[PDB]
């Protein structure tokens, strides 16, 4: 409504939003190993050299 | 023995305006699209 | 070119509000001393050095978020919570750039705005509770007496709070400009 559009669905994505599961193992396959390492580095880095 | 930590502060100051002004720069950049 | 452009500069400057977000929450020099400080050292979220005055310094440090024995005050426990969600949003996000290959831009970049959203969330309520934590005796005895509730007396802030509010507008500023991305192409 101000160089947007609704609040709420310029905001939230509702629209075409799912029966999308039978992916979850392909999103998994990079969201799994992916976040382990964001959390590995992070990890040895607030004991290593900083601690 | 400083027990203000001027310095510090001015630089630290500096750094964080200057990533808030390219974030801004960047923001400007895409409203004009 | 533009396009791609404009995510990648997004994504950069991510990535460096997630580097700010960590280093503000582990290092502990966020409120300092001064003349005035009958006692020298400093103190943060979780963890804190004191000095024992007897000749130098000799700063005695205490304090780690994995105990919950050693918080000056509940404040300080729920601005350090709060900033845990806040880095954990981050990481989230930062995990959902590899999202990318299966699901469409239009929704990610959808949930990362709302996931800084929520980050920036939760820092500024941190933010705000932890001069809450300042009755606390131990900060009470070494910043002084006139310390307390939103008065910082002989104490002041030291680079890391304000570092911390640095990266609450990276968190806003982020947070918008995905919002407009999401929409945007
Ligand atoms: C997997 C993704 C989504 C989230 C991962 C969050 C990680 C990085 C968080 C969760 C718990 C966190 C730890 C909690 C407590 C402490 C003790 C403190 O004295 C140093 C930091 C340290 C050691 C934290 C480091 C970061 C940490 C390991
Ligand atoms: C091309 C088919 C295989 C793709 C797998 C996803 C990348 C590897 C993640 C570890």
């Amino acid at each position: 409504c101000l160089d947007g559009k609704d609040c709420a669905s310029f905001f939230c994505c509702f629209e075409d939003c799912h029966i999308r599961i039978a992916k979850m193992d392909s999103y998994a396959r990079i969201f799994f190993p992916t976040a382990f390492c964001l959390f590995n580095l992070v990890y040895w880095v607030s004991y290593l050299y900083l601690g | 023995d400083s027990r203000d930590y001027s310095t510090e502060l001015s630089v630290t100051v500096a750094v964080g305006a200057s990533l808030l002004f390219l974030n801004i720069l960047a923001f400007a950049a895409l409203y004009y699209k | 070119r533009n396009s791609r452009a404009i995510g990648v500069l997004w994504a950069i400057f991510t990535i460096c509000f997630a580097i700010i977000n960590v280093v503000v929450f582990i290092q502990p020099y966020w409120v300092g001393d001064s003349v005035s400080t009958p006692k020298p050292g400093y103190f943060g979220l979780f963890h804190y050095c004191v000095g024992s005055g007897l000749a130098g310094r000799e700063l005695t440090c205490r304090g780690s978020f994995t105990d919950f024995s050693t918080i000056p005050s509940s404040a300080f426990k729920a601005a350090a919570f709060f900033v845990l969600l806040s880095m954990v949003l981050i990481l989230g996000c930062i995990t959902c750039f590899s999202l990318f290959f299966f699901c469409n831009t239009a929704t990610v970049y959808k949930i990362c705005a709302w996931m800084q959203l929520l980050a920036a969330l939760c820092l500024v309520l941190g933010c705000m509770i932890f001069p809450d934590g300042w009755d606390a005796e131990t900060i009470r005895d070494m910043c002084g007496a006139k310390t307390g509730k939103y008065s910082l007396g002989d104490c002041s802030v030291r680079w890391a709070y304000i570092l911390a509010i640095i990266g609450i507008l990276n968190a806003l500023i982020l947070s918008f400009l995905a919002f407009v991305l999401g929409n945007r192409q």
